[PDB]
């Protein structure tokens, strides 16, 4: 019924700047119920805005809240280092359905970078079971959007990506992935070339690293 | 001052039963409605239960079945009974305070929003619980030992439950270490990877030790990467 | 002699664009908070507590007793919170009855932990008469009424002594 | 004032109603005034209003006198923004019948 759609999916800006994150529900929400909450990484959530305009009983003035009916917006003028949270708009009130739901993962992303690539052969211990689950890497890169495809002599896209993305580092503000191609000994001993293709925007050509 | 102390458990069977207790302090309990908001292992806040000051419980279709809210205005506590627990019922459960009755003087302000939050208590459903970590690193003679082409790490496969602590020489490697988040594979068991960028020709010098700490099953692995 | 309790203005109908679910800790029952079963609390929803002119015509052919209240809040902001209007009026009329209520803010001493109060009022709508309620806030509207029959040979006695 | 006395304290206050528009604004500097008097089981709101009434003891303006009995334990709060003739001395009575009001000319001996 009430659907709180938070646009954009992800927001990324440099400090000292201004951020505008929007939240539009299916039908009109009649302000008095809609509020905004800051999910500070690794901690319990926190209330910032209520009844649309209203400020929290202990929160900075950098944050602004306004909107009516369908479209609503929380505007952070300062965008300090602390102000890098995930944020959600919630529809609390007479319904009784709270609705909630949101995106807008406000993160850093300042200067373009590209991913590095690796690939490792199956060790002496995992091969004792017969089952081989080969790893890959793509350490440190500013633009989070990356696509990983495996080449088993020009095949495989099922038990392929076991993506394990990390969070921006305190110094570098970059990400690192670890796609794991898990499989049976059926096609493992059967073939020779096993590649890990990094199809990233940062890199010029879709570079690949393989083994025996 | 104002505080919501959350307590409960962590592990249950799939189709099991668990109860959560929410202690409160610093404000008048009986005049505020209460709720339970869960954040999945991944992300996304979702409301699961809500009880008025009058004791009227409201639940979302997701959980209307087997979850029930209660209040001990006397014991300043609120409770959640989680019966016949599903698979997706995993995550951190939060305790919250929204609206002031209607008939509550005029002192404590009246607003439509949740202010006092709790720290949480993580809840998970079983498969084949308590299994130690299996760590296999990288053996001698690999790719190319250089400055650029440099990354060599272990593999913490098939372990349950979370968490697992990563250590390289009992807390010496403060740089270049990337401890990837623990991810549950198909048919249970969490599995994380931990890589470390190596120097140009420091293969010998001082060999780095791959230490792994598991507090549930009390397992400790000391199998290092190529000496 | 006798009467009959009846829902004059039913909760789940008669108040469409006003939030009826008003309750208090002061009206506690078995632990939870509650309210007067014969009265009903009207508060402001979504935007405001819009204007109301709820009417009841005495069909019953008996003296129908009507009971309503008027809420006087203790704090300026509480008035504007629950009723969204800072200057409110409650009007209660019959063919031979009139009264205009202007609730006013007062930080009064705490009786049952309440600085704010609700004044209770009553009338008897004669068979054939009609009761009209005009309001823009602060009305504790009736829910159930009493359509009495009367007959002396009855009275109020103050006794400790047990019944047998 | 909180009733400490453990006796019924009688409180007496007045409310002034001026005769001329300007006199209201002179002595009370506010053209629209309120006087509020409360106890646990008492409430009253006074709005004094301008009236050029006939001269009783050379006064077109008047002061209305009001009274209450604060029960032991109760508290009397006075809210105002003008026109209040506040109490100074009060009476903390004890009561006991065998007394009354008699209208007599006759002398005492
Ligand atoms: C809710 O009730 C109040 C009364 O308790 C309504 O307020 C009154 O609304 C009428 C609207 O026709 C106002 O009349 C206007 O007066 C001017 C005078 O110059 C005239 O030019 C206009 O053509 C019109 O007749 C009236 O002033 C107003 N009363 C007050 C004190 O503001 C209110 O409209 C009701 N709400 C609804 C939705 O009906
Ligand atoms: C708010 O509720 C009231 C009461 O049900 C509605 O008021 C009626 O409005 C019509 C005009 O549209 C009048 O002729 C009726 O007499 C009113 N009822 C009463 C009891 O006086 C009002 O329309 C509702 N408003 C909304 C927005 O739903």
């Amino acid at each position: 019924e009430i659907v709180l759609t938070q646009s954009p999916g992800t927001l990324s800006l440099s400090p000292g700047e201004k951020a505008t994150l929007s939240c539009r529900a299916s039908q009109s929400v009649s302000s008095y119920y809609l509020g905004w909450y800051q999910q500070k990484p690794g901690q319990a959530p926190r209330l910032l805005i209520y009844e649309t305009s209203r400020r929290a009983t202990g929160i900075p003035d950098r944050f602004s809240g306004s909107g009516s009916g369908t479209d609503f917006t929380l505007t952070i003028s300062g965008l300090e280092p602390e102000d890098f949270a995930v944020y959600y708009c919630q529809h609390y009130g007479v319904s009784p359905v709270i609705t909630f739901g949101g995106g807008t993962k406000v993160e850093i992303k300042r200067t373009v970078a590209a991913p590095s690539v690796f690939i490792f052969p199956p060790s002496d211990e995992q091969l004792k079971s017969g089952t081989a689950s080969v790893v890959c890497l793509l350490n440190n890169f500013y633009p989070r959007e990356a696509k990983v495809q495996w080449k088993v002599d020009n095949a495989l896209q099922s038990g392929n990506s076991q993506e394990s993305v990390t969070e921006q580092d305190s110094k570098d503000s970059t990400y690192s992935l670890s796609s794991t191609l898990t499989l049976s000994k059926a096609d493992y001993e059967k073939h020779k070339v096993y590649a890990c293709e990094v199809t990233h925007q940062g890199l010029s050509s879709p570079v690949t690293k393989s083994f025996n | 001052e104002v505080q919501l102390v959350e307590s409960g458990g962590g592990l249950v069977q799939p189709g099991g039963s668990l109860r959560l207790s929410c202690a409160a302090s610093g404000f008048t309990f009986n005049i505020y409605d209460m709720h339970w908001v869960r954040q999945a292992p991944g992300k996304g806040l979702e409301w699961v239960s809500s009880i008025t000051t009058a004791g009227d419980t409201y639940y979302p279709g997701s959980v209307k079945g087997r979850f029930t809210t209660s209040r001990e205005n006397a014991k300043n506590s609120l409770y959640l009974q989680m019966n016949s627990l599903r698979a997706g019922d995993t995550g951190v459960y939060y305790c919250t305070r929204g609206v002031r009755e209607v008939g509550a003087t005029g002192d404590d302000p009246f607003y439509y929003g949740m202010y006092v939050w709790g720290q949480g208590t993580t809840v998970t459903v079983s498969g084949a619980s308590t299994k130690g970590p299996s760590v296999f690193p990288l053996a001698p003679s690999s790719k190319s030992t250089s400055g650029g082409t440099a990354a060599l790490g272990c593999l913490v496969k098939d372990y349950f439950p979370e968490p697992v602590t990563v250590s390289w020489n009992s807390g010496a490697l403060t740089s270049g270490v990337h401890t990837f988040p623990a991810v549950l594979q198909s048919s249970g068991l969490y599995s994380l990877s931990s890589v470390v960028t190596v120097p140009s020709s420091s293969l010998g010098t001082q060999t780095y030790i791959c230490n792994v700490n598991h507090k549930p099953s009390n397992t400790k692995v000391d199998k290092r990467v190529e000496p | 002699s006798s009467f009959e309790r009846f829902e004059i203005f039913p909760k789940e109908s008669s108040w469409p664009n006003h939030t009826t679910t008003g309750v208090s800790a002061s009206c506690s029952h078995n632990g939870e908070s509650s309210f007067y079963k014969n009265l009903l609390w009207l508060t402001g929803k979504n935007g405001l507590y819009p204007n109301l002119s709820k009417s009841y015509a005495n069909n019953k052919e008996k003296e129908v007793l009507v009971l309503w209240g008027v809420h006087h809040p203790p704090n300026i902001g509480d008035q504007r919170a629950l009723y969204h209007t800072e200057n409110a009026y409650v009007s209660v009329v019959s063919s031979h009855y009139s009264r205009k209520f202007t609730p006013e803010i007062a930080k009064r001493p705490k009786v049952r932990d309440r600085e704010g109060r609700i004044n209770y009022y009553w009338t008897l709508l004669e068979p054939g008469d009609t009761i009209i309620f005009e309001a823009n806030g602060n009305l504790i509207a009736p829910r159930y009424a009493f359509a009495l029959s009367r007959g002396f040979g009855s009275g109020i006695i103050n006794s400790n002594a047990p019944m047998d």
